[PDB]
This record gives structure tokens, C-alpha cells and sequence, in this order.
């Protein structure tokens, strides 16, 4: 932990952006199909995972923190993919790891706090939003 | 030395020099005439050349050490820079297919030179580029939310 | 295609397909024309409605 | 149809809007306090 | 030059009848509750 | 001549593309005739007939129908395989226990 | 029946305008009052007449005058344009740009044949058999005609109305997909060509719409 | 038919959720560096 | 039952008093009549849906919100008269320029959308 201040989480960043770059690389074929490039993105998620992984059991040696929460959800749900996949709806799970890119913000105070503003700023709003949802429910049932 | 540099007659002459270069950029159109085009030509080397010893006056009787500081200067060495690769590149042995139109914008951006005398407008431009480090976050937050969007819509409807 | 004696065709739509479909001929009739007055004997179809 | 376009969006538009102009205005007020706009003075006033 | 010179009357024309009401109720807006409000005068009445 | 059609029935070509495919091998098949021999297979990771005749056929009026209505059904699933599908074309060429 | 009707009502109101103005004229013996008189006086002129009819719209336009709180909302609104200005000018020269770039890019791209097979004017003749729906049993003989966008970037003044028109949000997912598929001067459109000149678009829409119009509506309220 | 329509909420999250950061990003910018503008004229003016 | 039980420990003269109290004074009987016409039928049909935001509305946020912009709208009158200015003008110059174009059912002039006439 006295070596992890500058170069772990550096690392973490630049893990979390291949990610996100590999995520962008990958090309959904209609009808099950593939190539190569998705047979080589199938073990680089694979290499991913396992990084994930080795963090979220060397940071707990937590839960209390948002974004540590949702880094253990889909660390786990990730493992759950795998395993399912190997001891085989299948590919329906698939789309938990979009939120590898959400978890950029957590490294980055400056977005993090931007988005904390943001968040915030709809608290007002919210007056406005069931004035909307209750206009759509009269419309809706005049209709 | 340097007052006849900055008279008015000097302002009304370079705002003409840059009517006569948008003149000649935003006369082209599909099926034009090539004597039209022959025009367009001419006007274009005519231009950089009057450009190009317009700023060599200048920088003979103003100073080169003044100009880097602002903004203003440092730009206008790009696009005359620019200029005079687009027409040596022309009329050298490249022959250039799609780098034509690319330089045209390049030379499209003469309009600045005269907007710079604003004054009023300027409070804006310097507030928005005194806060580019918001504006930065904020448009890499809209950014990072499209992408995340993006890779579950192709998750989903791939 | 080239590496194999044959040709590449190309069908994007409907309207290409009735034409596409009919131009390999021309690539299969390269070794009648070079064989000259030996390929050249009258054929007799089948029974067809005219 | 009419009546729900004005009601619907029209008019939310502009309660959307005026919350978000007010809780805008509402942040200026408070940053004024601190100073931020006289940082951005005091660099501009030595410029010319 | 009618579609387009009557788009941008009408959006110039919307987005002042917009701004026009949003300024008409601007103390509301910037209300700032956390010091005060008319929702305890409304009490004060009531209890009276 | 003696034809043989291989129909790329992956994945990738199910939509507008598969109903060309087979309007395509349905006009293709109005250029033979009785003295030219076809047969029609499809690969998608693997390589099959997509009719019952298994080897070239005399390609008569009988035989198209029936390449014809068999190549109507198929679907496009799977991954792309060109070696194990080349290979079921090109052994189905060498075959001689029939007549050609 | 009843433009007749109208026809004979409208003799009425010119008799009390103009005896209105004959009245306001001897007591009073600015440029409303012009305007009052303009709109009695072409009428006069009646009973090219569809330029008259058209400009005798100018009917409600002198209750302006005749109503404080009209007046002071038009005076309201003068004021506020005149502060705009300076946006304006930015945002057309802006526009301008972007319609000169966009014509240096798209020159006389967007041209296509009405069948998909024919790329070039030179086959782009005579008749061809349409399907109808894509059926194949289903086919109608057509003619194809070398047409041309009605949005495209041949000249600038195309090009600004056509960016005009992408800036308002309606119709601009077609432009791009037309501007994706731009293969040549003289050629015909090819599927997904350069993807990669999408970023035109994108950056004119940030930059316009998103952020130079909400800058004219933020100096609105501000 | 079926449940394939439950995935029209992704389109209603992308919308409402899209615009609501879209009008919280492009109009900080023109109200906050804008209003600073025009106290920024009035400092200037005083001086001039 | 319940009007009637209300009207009985409130008295009918300050019934109308409040405002939202007349709002269930007035629906309840179009209740009664569709009853009977059910064995012009949909007016009180539609019009027994109000008292979801009739007694929704009893907020302190959404209320007070929904009334300041109303009157807010009622304290400027003629900003709307100008924006109907400015549609009556266009209107007329539409119908006059444009009235004569044949509507088309694969056009975008068709029955629906036209400039035949002022509506
Ligand atoms: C009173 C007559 C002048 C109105 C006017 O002139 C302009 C010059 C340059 C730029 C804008 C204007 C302008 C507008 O008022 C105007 C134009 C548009 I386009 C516009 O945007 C309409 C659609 N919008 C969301 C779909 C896109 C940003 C708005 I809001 C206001
Ligand atoms: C017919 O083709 C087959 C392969 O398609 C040839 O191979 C033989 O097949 C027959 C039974 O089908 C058997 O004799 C053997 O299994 C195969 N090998 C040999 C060496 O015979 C076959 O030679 C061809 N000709 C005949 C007459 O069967
Ligand atoms: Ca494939």
C-alpha cells in the first residue's frame, strides 16, 4: 500500500481506457457470427477480467464508497459471465461491462465533481417531472 | 517609419485585400466557367503575393518580437504559410486531388483579421477562453455519456 | 477470383441481379474462341415454344 | 393534439428552463460572495 | 424566404415570451428558502 | 459445364442480403441446362447440401425445381468457415462414380 | 357566395377609414398615421392585383398604435434585437463559413440515379424495370432521371440554407447519410463511402446550434 | 407483441437523461461566462 | 354519497366558498347522468377524469408553481397577442399565396395539411 499512491491508480486508469478502447473495437455480427478480431477481443476481455479481479481483492486488504460498490458488482458480474459461459441469455449478461467507462470518473475528481453538480442541480427539477408524469397519465387515459 | 502602416487608408486597403480574397473563395460552384475559374486563379496568386509583401512590410517596420505575443500575429503566419505551400504544392509536380479543397479553408479564414477590431464582442471571447478548462469537463462528461450510451445500444441492438 | 481463372461480380441491389448473373459466360467462352474454325459446328436445341 | 403540444412541452419547456435559469442566477449569488469575478477583473484590468 | 423568415420570427417571438415570463417570476426563482419565505406567512395566517 | 453453387449462409448475410442471395442462385439457375450439371451447398462452419441429391445432378426441369425450392429455405446462421467450405466444393467435383 | 359577401363588407369599413382619417386630419391640419393611410389608401386603389391583395394584410398591423400595452411589447421587442446584433452577425459569418467549406466538400455530389445500378449521367438513360417493394414476381417499367438533392451544396446559397435547414434539427440525419455516401463530382452514391466526413456535421451542429444558440438565448436572459 | 417492447425505455433514458446533461453543459457556459461578460462591460465602463 | 355528506356538516352556501370544493360539486352529477345513458354520451365520460389532478394537485411545491406561472402568463397578455399577430399575418399570406396548390395524398400539401383554409 506505501508503493500503490502514483503508479496504481495510473495503472488502474490506463486499464479501464483499453478497456473501453477494446469494448469500441468490437463488432457485433448479426446472427451469432464472428471473426478473428472478436476470437483476440474474447481473451483480451478474459485478460481484463482477471485484472479486475486481482484489484478488487488486493484493495479490500471497500464497500462503503459508490464507485468501490459498483466496481464489485460488476467485477462479480463478470465472473459470473465467465463461469456461466464456460459450464454451459448467455450473451444477454454481456452488457454489464458498459459501465467499465462509467468507473473513469471515480479516477477523475474533476469529472466526478462536475457530475456531483449535475446530479445535484436536478433536485429542483423533480417538481417539474411529476407535474410532466401526471400530465402524460390524464393524456394517456383520455386517449 | 511606421505611420503610414497604421493609417486608415492601410485599414480600408486590407479590408478591401480581404473582400477581394472572400469574393474570390465563395464564387466557386458546381458547373462554374472555366474563364471563371482562370479568375479564380489569377485573384488567388495575385492575393498571396500582396499578402505575402503586406506582411514583409510589416514585419520591417513594426518588430518580430511584438507579433508571438498576441494571438492575432502567430495565426496569420499560419495561413500565409499555408497559403503559399497550397500554391507551390499546386503548381509543383504533386498534383494534390483532394488536398485542394482542404486548403481552401485554409485561406477561408482571412475574415479574422477583421472581426479582431471588435472590441464589444470581445468580453465573450475572453470569458469563454479564460474558462476552457470547464468547458473542456463538461464537454468530456457529455462526451464519456454518449460513448457508455453508444457501447449499450450496440450491445443491444448490434 | 483472379488467382483461380474466374471473375468478380458485384450484385447491391435487384435491379443487378438479372444482369450479373449471365456475364460469366463470357469468361467461359475465352477457350472456345482462341480453338477458331474448330469450335464452330451448328447446335440443335430442345423443343421450346417460340 | 394541440392542447397537449402547448400544455405538454410549451409550457414544461419553460418551467424546465426557468429552474435551471433561476438555479443558474441562484449560483451566481452565491460565487460573488467568494470573488471569482474579481479575479477575472483584476487579470483583465492589467491587460490594457 | 415565407418558411424561413416565419421560422425565425416565430422562434425569436416563442423565446421572448418565454424569457418574458421567466423574468416576471424571478423572485420565485431565486427564492433561496434556506432564509426565508411567503410558505410561513401562508402558515402564520393559517394558524391564525 | 458443371456448376456447383456455394451459398454463404452465415450470419452476416441474413437480412436484405440472404433474399438476394437467393434471388440471385434462382436466376442463376435459368442460364443451364439438360447437358450442364449443378448442384447447390452452403457453409456456415460447416459445409452441407441444401437439397436431397447429395452430388451433380442432370440440371432438367425436375432437378432446378427442386435445387430451387430447397435453396428458398434456407437461414442464416453461424459463423464463416471458406476452408471447410471450399474443401466440399472441390471434393464434390472429383467424385466420377456418376455420370458428369 | 361569400367572397362576394366580404366583397361588399369591405366597402364599408374603407367608407369609416377613410372618413377617420379625413376627421383626425382636419383637428390635427408621425409615421403611424402613414401607415394609416397606407392601408386605406391601397385599398382604394382597388375596387398585378395579387400584390395589392397580399399587402392588404397590413390591416391589423395599425392596432398597434391604438393600444399602449401592444405598442410598449413592440418597442420591447425592437430594443431586444438591436441588443442581439452582434450575435447574429457572428453566427451568420460563422454559417457563411461552414456553407463556403461545405460547398468546397460536397460540390456536386449528391447527385443519383433514380434506379441503384447506374452511376454516371452517361448510362443514366431510357427506361428500367422497377420492383415493386422488392418483390421479384411484382416489376413496372420506370424511367430514370439524373436528379439531384433538393438540399445539396452546389453554390453557397444552397449550401446556407441547406445548413439552414440541419441547424433547425429537421431532415439533417438525411443530409449526412446523402453526404456519407458522396463519392464524386460527377458520380453516383456509394454505400457508407467516408464515414469519416460525418465530423463536418458534427462539429457545425456543436458548434451552431448547441453552443451559439444557447449563447443567444442565456445573453436573452442575462 | 411479447416483451420486446420493454426495450423502449432505453430510448425514453437516452432522451430525457440526454437532453437534461445537453441543457445543463451548452447552457452553463452562455450564462455563466456570459453574465461575467456583461459585468465584466460594466467594471470596464466605470473605468472608461 | 359523499357530496351530500360534505354538503350536510358544511352547508351549501360556503360550499362554493373554497374553489377546489365546487370542482367535486359539479362532477358528480355528470357521474349520474352517464349512468343512466350508458343502457354527448362522452362528455361526462371525459370530464369524471379531473379529479385525479383535482385532488393530486394538494402539494405545496407543484401548486404554488402551476399557479405563480399562470398568473405570470396572465400578467403578460400581449406577448401572446403578438404571437397571434404574427400567425393571423402568416396565415392570410399563406392562404393567399399558397391556397391554390392541389392537395395530394403522397405529398406534404394532402387533405390534413394545407393552406386552404384559415384553421
Ligand atoms: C426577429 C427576427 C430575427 C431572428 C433571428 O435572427 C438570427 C440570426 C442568426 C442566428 C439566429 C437568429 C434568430 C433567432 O431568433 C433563432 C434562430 C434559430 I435557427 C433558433 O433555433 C431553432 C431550433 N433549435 C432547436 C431545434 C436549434 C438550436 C432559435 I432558438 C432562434
Ligand atoms: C466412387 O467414389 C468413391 C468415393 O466417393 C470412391 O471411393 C471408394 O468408395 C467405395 C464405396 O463407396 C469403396 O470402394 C471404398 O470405400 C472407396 N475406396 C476405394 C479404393 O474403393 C470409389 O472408388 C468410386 N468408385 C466406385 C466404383 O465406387
Ligand atoms: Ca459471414
Amino acid at each position: 500500500s506505501i508503493v500503490e499512491w502514483k503508479p496504481f491508480d495510473i495503472f488502474i486508469l490506463l486499464a479501464i481506457f483499453a478497456n473501453c478502447v477494446a469494448l469500441a473495437i468490437y463488432i457485433p455480427f448479426p446472427e451469432d457470427d464472428s471473426n478473428s478480431t472478436n476470437h483476440n477481443l474474447e481473451k483480451v476481455e478474459y485478460a481484463f477480467l482477471i485484472i479486475f479481479t486481482v484489484e478488487t481483492f488486493l484493495k479490500i486488504i471497500y464497500v462503503r464508497n459508490g464507485w468501490n460498490l459498483l466496481d464489485f458488482v460488476i467485477v462479480i458480474v463478470g465472473l459470473f459471465s465467465v463461469i456461466l459461459e464456460q459450464l454451459t441469455d448467455v450473451k444477454a449478461l454481456r452488457a454489464f461491462r458498459v459501465l467499465r467507462p462509467l468507473r473513469l470518473v471515480s479516477g477523475v475528481p474533476s469529472l466526478q465533481v462536475v457530475l456531483n453538480s449535475i446530479i445535484k442541480a436536478m433536485v429542483p427539477l423533480l417538481h417539474i417531472a411529476l407535474l410532466v408524469l401526471f400530465v402524460i397519465i390524464i393524456y394517456a387515459i383520455i386517449g | 517609419c511606421r505611420a503610414a502602416v497604421k493609417s486608415v487608408t492601410f485599414y480600408w486597403l486590407v479590408i478591401v485585400l480581404v473582400f477581394l480574397n472572400t469574393l474570390t473563395i465563395s464564387s466557386e460552384h458546381y458547373n462554374q466557367p472555366d474563364w471563371l475559374t482562370q479568375i479564380q486563379d489569377i485573384a488567388n496568386k495575385v492575393l498571396l503575393a500582396l499578402f505575402t509583401c503586406e506582411m514583409l512590410v510589416k514585419m520591417y517596420s513594426l518588430g518580430l518580437q511584438a507579433y508571438f505575443v498576441s494571438l492575432f500575429n502567430r495565426f496569420d503566419c499560419f495561413v500565409v504559410c499555408g497559403g503559399i505551400t497550397e500554391t507551390i504544392l499546386v503548381e509543383l509536380e504533386i498534383m494534390s486531388p483532394l488536398g485542394i479543397s482542404v486548403f481552401r479553408c485554409v485561406r477561408l479564414l482571412r475574415i479574422f483579421k477583421v472581426t479582431r477590431h471588435w472590441t464589444s464582442l470581445s468580453n465573450l471571447v475572453a470569458s469563454l477562453l479564460n474558462s476552457m478548462k470547464s468547458i473542456a469537463s463538461l464537454l468530456l462528461l457529455l462526451f464519456l455519456f454518449i460513448i457508455i450510451f453508444s457501447l449499450l445500444g450496440m450491445q443491444l441492438f448490434g | 477470383a483472379c488467382e483461380n481463372k474466374g471473375y468478380y461480380y458485384e450484385i447491391p441491389s435487384i435491379g443487378a441481379i438479372r444482369i450479373n448473373t449471365q456475364e460469366y459466360l463470357d469468361v467461359l467462352g475465352r477457350p472456345m474462341v482462341l480453338a477458331g474454325d474448330k469450335a464452330k459446328q451448328v447446335q440443335w436445341t430442345n423443343v421450346y415454344l417460340d | 393534439f394541440v392542447s397537449l403540444v402547448i400544455f405538454g412541452s410549451f409550457f414544461v419547456l419553460n418551467l424546465v428552463l426557468g429552474v435551471l435559469s433561476g438555479e443558474f442566477s441562484k449560483e451566481r449569488e452565491k460565487a460573488k460572495a467568494r470573488g471569482d469575478f474579481q479575479k477575472l477583473r483584476e487579470k483583465q484590468q492589467l491587460e490594457e | 424566404v415565407y418558411f424561413i423568415s416565419f421560422y425565425m420570427l416565430c422562434a425569436f417571438l416563442i423565446i421572448n415570451l418565454f424569457v418574458a415570463v421567466i423574468m416576471d417570476n424571478f423572485d420565485y426563482l431565486t427564492r433561496d428558502w434556506s432564509i426565508l419565505g411567503p410558505h410561513h406567512l401562508d402558515e402564520f395566517k393559517r394558524i391564525w | 459445364k458443371d456448376m456447383l453453387i456455394l451459398v454463404d449462409v452465415s450470419g452476416s448475410v441474413s437480412g436484405l442480403t440472404l433474399k438476394l442471395i437467393r434471388t440471385s442462385v434462382s436466376e442463376m439457375l435459368e442460364t443451364l441446362s439438360d447437358d450442364d450439371f449443378v448442384n447447390v451447398a452452403s457453409f456456415n462452419s460447416n459445409a452441407q447440401d441444401v437439397s436431397c441429391f447429395q452430388h451433380l445432378v442432370q440440371a432438367n426441369v425436375r432437378n432446378k425445381k427442386v435445387l430451387k425450392d430447397a435453396v428458398n429455405n434456407i437461414t442464416a446462421k453461424g459463423i464463416t468457415d471458406y476452408k471447410k467450405g471450399f474443401s466440399f466444393a472441390f471434393e464434390q467435383l472429383l467424385n466420377y462414380n456418376v455420370s458428369r | 357566395f361569400r367572397n362576394t359577401i366580404l366583397g361588399y363588407f369591405d366597402y364599408a369599413f374603407t367608407a369609416i377609414f377613410t372618413v377617420e382619417i379625413l376627421l383626425k386630419m382636419t383637428t390635427f391640419g408621425n409615421y403611424f398615421n402613414l401607415l394609416d393611410m397606407l392601408v386605406v389608401g391601397v385599398s382604394l386603389v382597388s375596387f398585378v392585383v395579387k400584390i395589392l391583395r397580399v399587402l392588404r394584410v397590413l390591416r391589423p398591423l395599425r392596432a398597434i398604435n391604438r393600444a399602449k400595452g401592444l405598442k410598449h411589447v413592440v418597442q420591447c421587442v425592437f430594443v431586444a434585437i438591436r441588443t442581439i446584433g452582434n450575435i447574429m452577425i457572428v453566427t451568420t459569418l460563422l454559417q457563411f463559413m461552414f456553407a463556403c467549406i461545405g460547398v468546397q466538400l460536397f460540390k456536386g455530389k449528391f447527385y443519383r440515379c433514380t434506379d441503384e445500378a447506374k452511376s454516371n449521367p452517361e448510362e443514366c438513360r431510357g427506361l428500367f424495370i422497377l420492383y415493386k417493394d422488392g418483390d421479384v414476381d411484382s416489376p413496372v417499367v420506370r424511367e430514370r432521371i439524373w436528379q439531384n438533392s433538393d438540399f445539396n451544396f452546389d453554390n453557397v446559397l444552397s449550401a446556407m440554407m441547406a445548413l439552414f435547414t440541419v441547424s433547425t434539427f429537421e431532415g439533417w440525419p438525411a443530409l449526412l447519410y446523402k453526404a456519407i455516401d458522396s463519392n464524386g463530382e460527377n458520380i453516383g452514391p456509394i454505400y457508407n463511402h467516408r464515414v469519416e466526413i460525418s465530423i463536418f456535421f458534427i462539429i457545425y451542429i456543436i458548434i451552431v446550434a448547441f453552443f451559439m444558440m444557447n449563447i443567444f438565448v442565456g445573453f436573452v436572459i442575462v | 407483441s411479447s416483451s420486446g417492447m420493454i426495450v423502449c425505455i432505453y430510448f425514453i433514458i437516452l432522451f430525457i437523461c440526454g437532453n437534461y446533461i445537453l441543457l445543463n453543459v451548452f447552457l452553463a457556459i452562455a450564462v455563466d461566462n456570459l453574465a461575467d461578460a456583461e459585468s465584466l462591460n460594466t467594471a470596464q465602463k466605470e473605468e472608461a | 354519497v359523499e357530496m351530500v355528506l360534505k354538503v350536510i356538516a358544511f352547508k351549501p352556501k360556503g360550499y362554493f366558498s373554497d374553489a377546489w370544493n365546487t370542482f367535486d360539486s359539479l362532477i358528480v352529477i355528470g357521474s349520474i347522468i352517464d349512468v343512466a345513458l350508458s343502457e354527448s354520451i362522452t362528455f361526462f365520460r371525459l370530464f369524471r377524469v379531473m379529479r385525479l389532478v383535482k385532488l393530486l394537485s394538494r402539494g405545496e411545491g407543484i401548486r404554488t408553481l402551476l399557479w405563480t406561472f399562470i398568473k405570470s402568463f396572465q400578467a403578460l397578455p400581449y406577448v401572446a397577442l403578438l404571437i397571434a399577430m404574427l400567425f393571423f399575418i402568416y396565415a392570410v399570406i399563406g392562404m393567399q399565396m399558397f391556397g391554390k396548390v392541389a392537395m395530394r395524398d403522397n405529398n406534404q400539401i394532402n387533405r390534413n395539411n394545407n393552406f386552404q383554409t384559415f384553421p
